[PDB]
DNA sequence: GTCGGTAAGGGAGCTAGTGTATGCCCCTGAGTTGGGGATATCGCCGAC
DNA sequence: AGGTGAACCTTACGTTCAACTGGATCGTGTGTAGGTACACCG
C-alpha cells in the first residue's frame, strides 16, 4: 500500500501540503496518481484527476504536484467545509490499484 | 446526472454465497470499465475488483483472488460482483465506480455503494 | 464566412482506425488554426511544402482531413518517403504531400484498461500501398506456399491485429490521434484561408 | 553636481493573443513536443 | 473447483533480407491460461 500522514491539521486561509509516498512501480514510474475526497457517510468524489489535473466543477484552490516519487495535493485558503478524508490513488504494474491510506483535515474551530 | 444503484444484501453468515448488482444509468455503460472498492466501517478504502469493457479481462485484488467473481450484462445495463466463502473480515461498504470520459484507468463516478455485513448472528 | 468545422474532427466522439482512416472534406470556411491549440497536448504539428508563418495568407481549391489513431513510435511513419508498417499498409503518403499532419496523445481519453480492441491495423498485406490508398478486405493472408481457402490457422494469418492500448503502456506505446489534412490546389477558386 | 554600474548587453524560460529583455515559441525540430543564440537604445537608483 | 491433454498467433516487444524446418525452442529474443470442464459426495 501506500503511505499518507495519519492526520493533518490547519487554520482557514493559510495552504497545506498533504503528501503520499510509494514505491517507483506505483507513483515513481507511472504518473496516474489521482486523489479523492470523502465526506464523514458520504461517496468518495475525485478530486484532483491525473497527476496535475482538476475535474470540471472542482474547486480551483486543491491543486496536484509531483516531487519524484511522492506526490502531494496543496489546499490554498481552506474553509471549514473541507474537513473530510483524503486518499491518493494510483495505478501500479499489472493492475493492482492501490490506495493512499487515511488522513484528515481538521480546522482549529 | 448520472445514477449508480447498489441492490445491496443484509447480514449473512460467514462462507455464504452473495449476488450484488450495480445499476447504472445516465451515460454509456458498454464503453467503460467497473471498479468494486470495499471499505471497512471507519478504515480507508481498499480496490477490489475491475472488469473489463466488455468482460474479456477481469482483474481482483490479491484479497479476494479465487473468491469472488465480476461479471457484468450490456442487455439490461447492469454490473454483477457473486461473494463465494465470506469471511468475517469482509464486512465493509461497497461502491460501483465508473471511470467515465478521460479516465478508465482511475474511478470517477463512485455511485452510493451499499453495506454488507458479515457476522455469525441473527 | 464561417469558421471550418474542425471541431466535428478534433471534437469527435471516436476516431476510426488506422486501416479504415477517415477522410472529411473541408471547404467554404476560414482556418483559423489559433483555436486549434488549448485541446490536449499536441505530440507533433510538423508541415511540408507550405511555411506555416505564412499560413493564413493563402488557401486552396480544397483540404482533406484525416483522421486515425496510432501508438506514438508509430506516429514517425506518417510523413512522405517513410517506410514501416503503417507507410506500406495502412496509410501510404506521396513524397510530393501538399499538407501536413497533427498529433496528439489520447491516452487518458482512448485507453481502456484490459486493452481496447475497437482499432485494429494491418499487419500483413501481398504488396506495398499506393499514394493515399485505403484497403478493409480481411481475406486470409498466405505466407508460405501452402494455399489454405481461407482458413485461419498455420502459416495463414488473419491480416488486421487489434491494438492492445492499455493504461500500464509505454511512453510511446499509448495511443495518439493523428489528423493530416492535404491541402489540394488546382485552377478553381480557393475555399479555406483564415484571416489575411 | 557629472560618471559608471545595472539579477545587462549576455543568462535563461516557455504558451498565442500581440512587448519590449522574468519577453518574443523569434526562428522549427527526436517527435517523447522543443534547441540555443540573433542589433542592443538607454533611462535609473546611488556614491562620489 | 484441479489434474492430465492440444493448442489458436497465443497478444503486447527490446529491432528489419525472411519465414513458422513445419520440436516449444526454431536461425533473433517468445510462452504462457483457461478450460469444453460432468462425478465426487454435495
Ligand atoms: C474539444 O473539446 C474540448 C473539451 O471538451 C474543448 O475545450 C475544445 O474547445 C474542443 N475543441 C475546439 C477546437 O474547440
Amino acid at each position: 500500500a501506500l503511505t499518507q500522514p495519519a492526520s493533518v491539521s490547519g487554520s482557514p486561509g493559510q495552504s497545506i501540503t498533504i503528501s503520499c509516498t510509494g514505491t517507483s512501480s506505483d507513483v515513481g514510474g507511472y504518473n496516474y496518481v489521482s486523489w479523492y475526497q470523502q465526506h464523514p457517510g458520504k461517496a468518495p468524489k475525485l478530486m484532483i484527476y491525473d497527476v496535475s489535473k482538476r475535474p470540471s466543477g472542482v474547486s480551483n484552490r486543491f491543486s496536484g504536484s509531483k516531487s519524484g516519487n511522492t506526490a502531494s495535493l496543496t489546499i490554498s485558503g481552506l474553509q471549514s467545509e473541507d474537513e473530510a478524508d483524503y486518499y491518493c490513488n494510483s495505478l501500479t504494474s499489472i493492475s493492482t490499484w492501490v490506495f493512499g491510506g487515511g488522513t484528515k483535515l481538521t480546522v482549529l474551530g | 446526472q448520472v445514477q449508480l444503484v447498489e441492490s445491496g444484501g443484509g447480514v449473512v453468515q460467514p462462507g455464504r454465497s452473495l449476488r450484488l448488482s450495480c445499476a447504472a444509468s445516465g451515460f454509456t455503460f458498454s464503453n467503460y470499465a467497473m471498479y468494486w472498492v470495499r471499505q471497512a466501517p471507519g478504515k480507508g478504502l481498499e480496490w477490489v475488483a475491475v472488469i473489463s469493457y466488455d468482460g474479456s479481462n477481469k482483474y481482483y485484488a490479491d484479497s479476494v483472488k479465487g473468491r469472488f467473481t465480476i461479471s457484468r450484462d450490456n442487455s439490461k445495463n447492469t454490473l454483477y460482483l457473486q461473494m463465494n466463502s465470506l469471511r468475517t473480515e469482509d464486512t465493509a461498504v461497497y461502491y460501483c465506480a465508473s471511470g467515465s470520459d478521460y479516465g478508465d484507468y482511475l474511478l470517477v463516478y463512485w455511485g452510493q455503494g451499499t453495506l454488507v455485513t458479515v457476522s455469525s448472528a441473527s | 464566412t464561417n469558421l471550418c468545422p474542425f471541431g466535428e474532427v478534433f471534437n469527435a466522439t471516436r476516431f476510426a482506425s488506422v486501416y479504415a482512416w477517415n477522410r472529411k472534406r473541408i471547404s467554404n470556411c476560414v482556418a483559423d488554426y489559433s483555436v486549434l491549440y488549448n485541446s490536449a497536448s499536441f505530440s507533433t504539428f510538423k508541415c511540408y511544402g507550405v511555411s506555416p508563418t505564412k499560413l493564413n495568407d493563402l488557401c486552396f481549391t480544397n483540404v482533406y482531413a484525416d483522421s486515425f489513431v496510432i501508438r506514438g513510435d508509430e506516429v514517425r511513419q506518417i510523413a512522405p518517403g517513410q517506410t514501416g508498417k503503417i507507410a506500406d499498409y495502412n496509410y501510404k503518403l506521396p513524397d510530393d504531400f501538399t499538407g501536413c499532419v497533427i498529433a496528439w496523445n489520447s491516452n487518458n481519453l482512448d485507453s481502456k484498461v484490459g486493452g481496447n480492441y475497437n482499432y485494429l491495423y494491418r499487419l500483413f498485406r501481398k504488396s506495398n500501398l499506393k499514394p493515399f490508398e485505403r484497403d478493409i478486405s480481411t481475406e486470409i493472408y498466405q505466407a508460405g506456399s501452402t494455399p489454405c481457402n481461407g482458413v485461419e490457422g498455420f502459416n495463414c494469418y488473419f491480416p488486421l491485429q487489434s491494438y492492445g492500448f492499455q493504461p500500464t503502456n509505454g511512453v510511446g506505446y499509448q495511443p495518439y490521434r493523428v489528423v493530416v489534412l492535404s491541402f489540394e490546389l488546382l485552377h478553381a477558386p480557393a475555399t479555406v484561408c483564415g484571416p489575411k
